């Protein structure tokens, strides 16, 4: 059962799926083969939420019906930074121009 | 005359819909639609030599079969079945079938979104979505192969 | 395994390679894409179309629709025949 994911800190956006009864800590794995940072470097969120290693993406509430290819859901991640964690921070995409008014 | 290059014309339309699934029997319809929202159509050769192309849609009673005819360079739905006076010709069957879809969104003909064979190029997703938008495609702030591009395929569906 | 597709305001989306492959574009030029003229809001909806292309070809499953919003259409449009995708 495939969720589908974009993982996001600063201006770093990484697509990815898993499955719901995969665990945030195998998430964390996924980001260290990509950014080469250990697990225990990285904190997972969703919204403004703090994922617990053991849990499952379903368990933290991530799903199929709602993880989409078409539209993933976004995980937040922070890194460690010296004896701390950054705080999390994602930054937006661009904003798009003014729609041609023929269009609106 | 059948006139030919219309026709050709309007067979590549079809074949960018996506939603156009070729030599599909009725029954294989019937089951791809059995449990798809009303109005969930296709469209697919149809079994009879006098008709060019069959929609298959989902009523509330099960998918059901609507023929379209093509003759003398008009597309119609079946005049058998339809007041042939009453009945609205098409230089383009893609033509066709987005009219009909707009005018349900103003046995009786009900057709909301197509099933898709395949995933579009994300171009014609795009082409979709602006046509959804305008039909001004000669105003928009595209280069002109781009333009031309969206002028192939003008439907909203 | 993975690139890294890099917008002109600077995101950097990190994506399958096989799923970036839909690309005609970025296939012929393949780990690091700088795309100039594709900001971050048109090439992060080129990236879930990626990943939508590689899921919904030759599969059994029903095909969903693929959400654009009209203020995106034109640049995606533009960005889509660029990428020949
Ligand atoms: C303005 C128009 C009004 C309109 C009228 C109608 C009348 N429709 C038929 O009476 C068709 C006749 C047909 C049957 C097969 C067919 O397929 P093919 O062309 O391949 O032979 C084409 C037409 N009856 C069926 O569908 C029954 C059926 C269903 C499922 C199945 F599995 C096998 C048969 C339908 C909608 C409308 F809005």
């Amino acid at each position: 059962m495939d969720v589908f994911l974009m993982i996001r800190r600063h201006k770093t956006t990484i697509f990815t799926d898993a499955k719901e009864s995969s665990t945030v800590f195998e998430l964390k794995r996924i980001v260290e083969g990509i950014l080469k940072r250990p697990p225990d470097e990285q904190r997972l969120y969703k919204d403004d939420q703090l994922l617990d290693d053991g849990k499952t993406l379903g368990e933290c509430g991530f799903t199929s019906q709602t993880a989409r290819p078409q539209a993933p859901a976004t995980v937040g991640l922070a890194f460690r930074a010296d004896d701390t964690f950054e705080a999390l921070c994602i930054e937006p995409f661009s904003s798009p121009p003014e729609l041609p008014d023929v269009m609106k | 005359s059948m006139q030919a290059a219309r026709l050709a014309k309007a067979l590549r339309e079809l074949g960018q819909t996506g939603w156009y699934w070729g030599s599909m029997t009725v029954n294989e319809a019937k089951e791809k639609l059995k449990e798809a929202p009303e109005g969930t159509f296709l469209i697919r050769d149809s079994s009879h030599s006098d008709y060019l192309l069959t929609i298959s849609v989902k009523t509330s009673a099960g998918p059901t079969n609507l023929r379209i005819e093509y003759q003398d360079g008009k597309f119609r739905l079946d005049s058998i079945i339809c007041v042939k006076s009453k009945l609205k010709q098409f230089d383009s069957v893609v033509h066709l079938i987005d009219y009909y879809v707009q005018m349900c969104k103003d046995v009786h003909l009900y057709l909301t979104k197509p099933l898709y064979t395949s995933a579009p190029s994300l171009q014609h997703l795009c082409r979709l979505t602006i046509n959804k938008c305008t039909g001004a495609i000669w105003g928009l702030p595209l280069p002109t192969r781009l333009k031309d591009y969206l002028e192939e395929y003008k439907f909203q569906v | 395994m993975y690139v890294k597709l890099i917008s002109s305001d600077g995101h950097e989306f990190i994506v399958k390679r096989e799923h970036a492959l839909t690309s005609g574009t970025i296939k012929a030029m393949l780990n690091e894409v700088n795309f100039r003229e594709i900001p971050s809001h048109v090439l992060s909806k080129v990236c879930m179309y990626f990943t939508y292309k590689v899921r919904y070809t030759n599969s059994s499953t029903e095909i969903p629709e693929f959400p654009i919003a009209p203020e995106i259409a034109l640049e995606l449009l533009m960005a889509a025949n660029f990428l020949d995708c």
